[PDB]
């Protein structure tokens, strides 16, 4: 008759009444994102979400949380990438992603796309999840430069990777932590993350305040004396190692 | 290494 909340280190968390077990499984679990408010409500298996219907968390009672449905009929399910699918639905967009940041030309000399705030948020705000196919380190490091724009380290034994054609919006669209652009003095982190449909990953959180339509940026973190980068980091190093 | 965030 308890309902029970598990929380990620990341502020995302599981609710609901637990079965005999102790395990998060039954019709009315859900997932909650960082901001305590958007939710994925529906069918779970021991935590893992088989269909969780968009939602918002109007308010808890007694510990308990109350829904409301949003209309339509996004739904999501665990979806964990491999080495050679990115997702079964690329194009369907994160819902918490979908109102917090965009994709439009960088502010960045030369640097193509980059991501926006659509809001403004305090320090701390996760804004963007870095989801992608996994591959090895050897195969990462054993590669050109040219095939390594958008791979991010996750752990010791895997990279994720949004190879191409997937760093297109119009092929891809799922998560978009790859549209950040570097910076030596960012406004973002990489952070550890679980996320529901994507499963283990990182995502982009500020690390201060940011506002309505400001760039979000990264240090993208290449050993600088292995520096292993591309050219343009070279050349960036450089000029930010002057300004020191 | 050729990636992003390594340890
Ligand atoms: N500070 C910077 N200066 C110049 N180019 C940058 C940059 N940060 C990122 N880039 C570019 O972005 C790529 C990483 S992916 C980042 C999103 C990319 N701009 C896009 O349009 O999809 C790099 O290969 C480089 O081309």
């Amino acid at each position: 008759h308890g309902v029970c909340w598990i929380y990620y280190p990341d502020g995302g968390s599981l609710v609901g009444e637990v079965n005999e077990d102790g395990e998060m499984t039954g019709e009315k679990i859900a997932y909650v994102y960082p901001d305590e408010r958007t939710a994925l409500y529906g069918k779970f298996i021991d935590g893992e979400m088989i269909e969780g219907k968009l939602a918002t968390l109007m308010s808890t009672e007694e510990g308990r949380p109350h829904f409301e449905l949003m209309p339509g009929n996004s739904v999501y399910h665990f979806d964990k990438s491999t080495s050679s699918c990115i997702s079964t639905n690329a194009l369907l967009p994160d819902p918490y992603e979908s109102e917090r940041v965009y994709v439009a030309e960088s502010l960045i000399s030369s640097a193509g796309e980059g991501l926006f705030s659509k809001v403004a948020v305090g320090p701390n705000t996760v804004m963007s999840f870095y989801n992608g196919v996994r591959i090895t380190h050897q195969e990462v490091d054993s590669r050109d430069w040219a095939l390594n724009g958008n791979t991010l380290s996750l752990d010791e034994e895997t990279v994720i990777d949004v190879p191409e054609p997937y760093n297109h919006v119009s092929k891809y669209c799922a998560s978009l932590g790859h549209k950040a652009n570097h910076s030596f003095t960012p406004n973002c982190i990489f952070d550890m993350f679980v996320h529901p449909r994507f499963g283990p990953i990182k995502c982009i959180r500020t690390l201060r305040a940011v506002e309505a339509d400001e760039e979000l940026t990264v240090a993208y973190g290449y050993d600088h004396s292995p520096p292993e980068a591309p050219e343009w980091y070279q050349v960036e190093l450089k000029a930010f190692q002057a300004t020191q | 290494s050729k990636s992003k965030d390594r340890k």
